[PDB]
């Protein structure tokens, strides 16, 4: 109403004139005002003028939080000592404490780095409970300093909507806004709030990012006893790492409590559901063996066979098909067939036995090593081949032993801080043989036994190999297959400094250089880093036209989730290296209309390089828009490369390490042939 | 300019039509929390107002808007351009703009070229109901005069805002019409609450009817000051016609 | 309370193009289209049922028929350019809605009906027909258009209105007396644009207060402008 009565009042600085005038402002706070309290004019002498003080203090704060202000607003609360649905409290809590205590613990947050904060900080916290926002009042308590207990302070009823929302949106916010030193403060007071709750997958999430076996432990314990359990059979060893089901195994070895843990959760149980399911309730048809396998010539073709036989697996015909098929190949086409008969068994140990036996012992050397690849492929936990494997190895300058090397450390490398078959493969790092598959199926066998290591390791092994990289800077295909392995073995930090420390003694002419970018390609696995954003704009355009490759190609790694800042203009420039970048960038997702429209312009290129790159991540990131593509295909090219790829594409058309390795190491196909040998016994594949 | 100096009366219709045209001006943030679209338009039907034009070139004098007319009474029919894509180019380029057709408000040729520009603002009215170039586009109908009526009968009320407009506010008759005399040399023994309130029935458009015909007998007589005697006589010469 | 209705149509036009498997190795080609037709009509019911394949791909879109009174009897020869013009664009969906002397009428329809049904042509694009009412139109345009299925619009079976009403109202605030059951229950043969136009409406006229929050007593006191206006007329 008018303010000619009622204005004049607050003029006189008399007590009396306080003890009602202010109880009046009290009255009328229900809905702050009838103006936005124009009267500062006249106030600004009653700011400075203060028994009932903090009655002043109230609507001093009250119309400095009206009117405007930055800091002079909380300044009437943490003297005031607070005393003393509607609408007046949801207001003058919700909205005023909301801008109040956010530009509070906001200037706390940045000015120092007392319990003012913290016991104001939680009468906001029972405020907030009471009034019982959602995501809202959480959305701004996310950076407010403690990081402690207090979610389990405010866990007691809410649960689907403080769990959902505060751990979905603060589970993104937290992998792509907020840094990892809070992100550790989710996984131990989320370790809190969630263990002592119900939902238990998503605490094994957490023990996917905390890879811990006391999380393990206690989720065995107290899901053994509460009694399906084959499904989180089947993701427990699809989503535990290297560390913890060695860690787990061992632990489980030691007591186990069940029977039920060893003899269910020891090998061939996450493969025993699937694969009788998958012969019942689904069935392919002949017709894949019968084009796949009937327009097959000019010893290419066949090796599109022998990816089609070898990563087949319900139908078993090209396998029975006689003999000869493997003697009418090339000698990479004998590993790729050798090794079929390994890679389509994996079940029924004694019948893999039985079936790989024969090529066991033969008179040819692919034969017999493809044989002992076969027995290490088939199985992951029996580890009863590395007898016959190692016993032979120490040859050192030439013999079948160097295949079977090949064979037997490469596939007891992905059946596996494991420190026997190390120590055994250090006189294989100081051996150096000619052919470089050798230290290739070494240093990955090793890395990907050594993946997800706490905070990686600086160990003789690695810093010897490192010594003997910089012994001599011949064969730079050391110096690109060697940092696969070291960058493996450096997975898994999460502070440490050897990136640093790599920057410090491994700083040399480009090669070892080189070597440094991919420890920063094995260094940047996610974080609130914008920094390595713009000084990765920044470094764009870096004449080194390789490091770009890797590092520019780590983008699919980093940003593997925020899948919405990864289509860039890229394509756009003149370096077909950075359209290669994008190409590999796009990734195995479910493939939106974006990837598939880059693979359009991408698809159309001259050099086999871009042309044979681009079906695998076609028909990766899609796996049912397969055959017009293929037709497509068909209408650019009507060499042998892009035919046997594009048979290769025609069959396989249709967040681990053990699916992340394989095509990272995939990236350098171009160049000799002898990769191909290597390229048929991907583990990246269910 | 016809600013609120020389427009009142709608008070109430102004305080209406503020969402319907003022939505997109100075708060355009309520799309999410409401939904709202670009309706088409309004009008006004009924007896001429004495201000029919005013009320929109002072909406759109506030606004800060450009007039454009389809029209083109006033020099302003061949200076904008099939002559139907260079309205919409001048619409692009001007995004805040308001359309209100004045001239429109034989039966052979008259509604041959008249059906040349009624197939013209539907075909408008399909292009821009169709797709959009930028906001702030909206026409105005104008239902005043006898011969409206295709936009009386095309537009009913179901997808466009009607308003009934025989009785605005009384004000239509007396404080436009005070505007009215303010403009011409008014003196200051005048009383236009009592000759402004008795002429009922005939129509709306007594400010214009006595101002206009009031001006033969000003002119007639040749004072300096029009008297109320010459409005009191101006209101039988608009009521011999009736 | 539609989703396995718009699924199972969503299937019944995404099995051309999309998932070929299923689509010509084993032989289904239904090169003919639906039929559509709503008792609300308005163009916004259909267009939210047939909204979902207008994310990713390429639409057309043409509306009524009067482009052939409003002028001399040109004949189908728009449709023929509609027809080359969909050869041309084979990625595309066709859509016809509204679709609503006498001797020239009947022969441009028989055409129009040979027309449609492509004698001449294979499955190249799909056709889907709408208009207000069925039964206003001659039963002779099913079988070319309509040989694969035909479904209805259904009652307010309180989950489509309500799964709607939570997609407008997923950011909205409504007081804690604004309950669901009268509205989706009391509603009969409402579009999209209806509830949306309540809504926008009720915010609009809580907006009168500087109420950022719309009340139950506002929104059915808005709602008295639609139910009144309906019954006027």
């Amino acid at each position: 109403r008018d303010k000619a009565p009622v204005q004049p009042q607050q003029s006189p600085a008399a007590a009396p004139g306080g003890t009602d005038e202010k109880p009046s402002g009290k009255e009328r706070r229900d809905a702050g005002d009838k103006d936005k309290e124009q009267e500062l004019s006249e106030e600004d002498k009653q700011l400075q003028d203060e028994l009932y003080r903090p009655a002043l203090e109230e609507l001093r704060r009250q119309i400095r939080s009206s009117t405007t202000s930055m800091t002079s607003v909380p300044k009437p609360l943490k003297f005031l000592r607070p005393h003393y649905n509607k609408r007046f409290a949801a207001d003058i809590i919700s909205v005023l404490a909301m801008t109040m205590s956010g530009e509070r613990e906001c200037l706390k947050y940045r000015l120092v780095g007392a319990g003012e904060v913290a016991k104001e900080w939680q009468e906001l916290d029972d405020a907030e409970k009471v009034q019982r926002e959602p995501l809202l009042t959480l959305v701004k308590e996310i950076v407010p300093l403690l990081m402690e207990i207090e979610q389990v302070d405010m866990l007691e009823k809410d649960i689907d909507e403080n769990a959902y929302a505060k751990v979905c949106l603060y589970l993104t916010s937290c992998v792509n806004y907020v840094p990892e030193p809070e992100n550790s403060a989710l996984l131990r007071c989320a370790l809190g709030v969630f263990r002592k709750f119900s939902r238990f997958p998503e605490a094994l999430r957490l023990a996917l990012m905390l890879n811990d076996m006391e999380l393990v432990e206690d989720i065995f314990t107290s899901c053994k006893d509460v009694v399906m359990l084959g499904r989180h059979g089947v993701f427990l060893e699809l989503s535990e790492d290297v560390e913890e089901y060695e860690d787990l195994t061992e632990i489980m070895s030691n007591v186990q409590l069940n029977s039920n843990f060893l003899a269910l959760a020891r090998e061939l149980d996450i493969m025993e559901p699937k694969v009788p399911d998958d012969i019942y309730k689904t069935h392919l048809e002949n017709n894949r063996f019968g084009g796949s396998g009937s327009q097959v010539d000019s010893a290419r073709m066949n090796l599109a066979s022998s990816f089609v036989n070898g990563f087949v697996n319900q139908d078993k015909l090209l396998t029975d098909d006689g003999n000869k098929w493997l003697y009418k190949n090339k000698d990479h086409g004998m590993l790729s067939a050798a090794a079929s008969l390994g890679m389509i068994l994996l079940w029924d140990v004694d019948g893999g036995l039985t079936q790989i036996d024969k090529y066991l012992y033969s008179s040819e050397d692919y034969i017999k090593s493809g044989a002992l690849l076969a027995c290490g492929i088939v199985n992951s936990g029996v580890r009863n081949e590395c007898d016959p494997a190692l016993a032979l190895l120490s040859d050192y300058v030439l013999h079948n032993s160097n295949t079977m090397r090949l064979g037997s450390i490469f596939g007891l490398g992905l059946a596996y801080n494991r420190e026997d078959v190390l120590t055994l493969l250090l006189p294989v790092m100081g051996d150096s043989k000619s052919s470089m598959e050798v230290a290739g199926v070494t240093a990955l066998a090793c890395g990907m036994i050594a993946v997800g290591s706490c905070n990686g390791d600086v160990t003789s092994t690695i810093l010897q190999t490192i010594m003997e990289k910089s012994e001599t800077e011949l064969k730079d295909t050391y110096a690109r297959w060697l940092p696969l392995g070291l960058g493996l073995n450096h997975l898994g930090k999460g502070e440490a400094i050897e990136a640093i420390l790599a920057a410090l003694e491994v700083v040399s002419e480009p090669f070892r250089s080189f070597a440094n970018t991919l420890v920063d390609v094995c260094a940047y696995a996610g974080s609130g880093n914008v920094l390595k954003v713009q000084q990765l704009l920044h470094i764009c355009s870096e004449h080194f036209d390789s490091k770009e490759k890797e590092e520019d190609k780590d983008k699919k790694e980093k940003k593997d989730k925020d899948k919405k800042e990864a289509p860039a203009d890229m394509g756009a420039h003149q370096g077909v290296a950075v359209l290669g970048i994008a190409l590999i960038a796009m990734g195995e997702e479910i493939g939106a209309e974006m990837a598939l429209r880059t693979f359009g312009h991408l698809l159309r290129y001259g050099e086999p390089t871009l042309r044979r790159a681009v079906p695998l991540a076609l028909a990766l990131i899609s796996v049912s828009h397969d055959a017009d593509p293929e037709v497509s295909y068909n209408s650019i090219f009507a060499a042998r490369l892009a035919a046997m790829l594009r048979q290769l594409a025609q069959y396989h058309a249709k967040k681990g390490t053990l699916t992340l390795c394989p095509y990272h190491s995939d990236r350098q196909l171009m160049s000799q042939v002898a990769v191909a040998g290597l390229l048929t016994v991907l583990v990246s594949f269910l | 300019d016809s600013t609120y100096e020389m427009i009142g009366g709608l008070d109430k219709q102004i305080k209406e039509i503020k969402e319907v045209i003022e939505l997109p001006v100075k708060h355009p943030e309520l799309f999410e929390a409401l939904g709202i679209a670009q309706p088409k338009g309004v009008l006004l039907y009924g007896p001429p107002g004495t201000g029919k034009t005013l009320l929109a070139r002072a909406v759109a004098h506030h606004t800060d808007c450009t007039f454009i007319r389809v029209s083109g009474s006033e020099l302003v029919q061949k200076f904008i351009g099939r002559m139907v894509r260079e309205l919409f180019v001048m619409a692009r380029e001007h995004a805040p703009s308001i359309i209100f057709m004045d001239e429109i408000d034989r039966l052979e040729g008259g509604s041959g070229g008249d059906s040349e520009v009624q197939r013209t603002m539907l075909e408008l009215l399909n292009q821009l109901d169709g797709f959009e170039a930028t906001k702030n586009i909206k026409v105005i109908m104008a239902t005043n005069r006898i011969d409206i009526l295709d936009s009386a009968l095309l537009r009913p009320g179901r997808i466009d805002r009607k308003i009934e407009f025989p009785p605005p506010n009384e004000e239509a008759r007396l404080d436009i019409l005070k505007i009215h005399s303010r403009k011409m040399n008014l003196t200051r023994g005048i009383n236009l609450r009592k000759i402004a309130e008795l002429m009922p029935g005939a129509s709306g458009a007594e400010v214009k009817g006595v101002c206009t015909e009031a001006g033969m007998y000003a002119l007639r007589e040749r004072r300096v000051h029009v008297t109320q005697e010459d409005f009191e006589m101006a209101v039988a010469k608009v009521m011999q016609k009736d | 309370g539609l989703d396995n209705q718009i699924q199972e149509i969503k299937e019944s036009v995404e099995l051309p193009l999309t998932h070929p498997e299923y689509y010509e190795e084993m032989g289904i080609k239904p090169p003919k289209g639906v039929i559509l037709y709503g008792p609300p009509g308005t163009g916004k019911t259909l267009l939210a049922k047939a909204v979902a394949n207008q994310t990713s791909a390429t639409f057309l879109r043409v509306v009524g028929s009067e482009l052939i009174q409003k002028y001399l009897g040109d004949g189908p020869k728009l449709v023929r350019e509609l027809f080359r013009v969909a050869e041309e664009h084979a990625p595309s969906i066709v859509f016809i809605d509204e679709i609503d002397g006498e001797r020239e009428i009947q022969r441009t329809m028989l055409e129009l009906l040979n027309q449609l049904d492509g004698f001449d042509s294979r499955g190249d694009v799909k056709v889907i027909m709408a208009t207000n009412r069925i039964e206003t139109l001659d039963p002779a345009l099913i079988r070319p258009g309509r040989i694969d299925r035909k479904i209805e619009f259904p009652l307010p079976d309180e989950k489509t209105k309500k799964r709607i009403f939570q997609i407008h109202t997923s950011r909205m605030t409504l007081a804690d007396d604004v309950t669901l059951d009268d509205l989706i229950m009391a509603k009969d043969d409402l579009s999209g644009a209806d509830i949306k136009a309540i809504c926008t409406e009720a915010g609009l006229m809580a907006l009168r207060e500087r109420r950022m929050k719309v009340t139950n007593e506002d929104f059915k006191k808005s709602k008295e402008n639609v139910l009144y206006k309906k019954q006027e007329g």
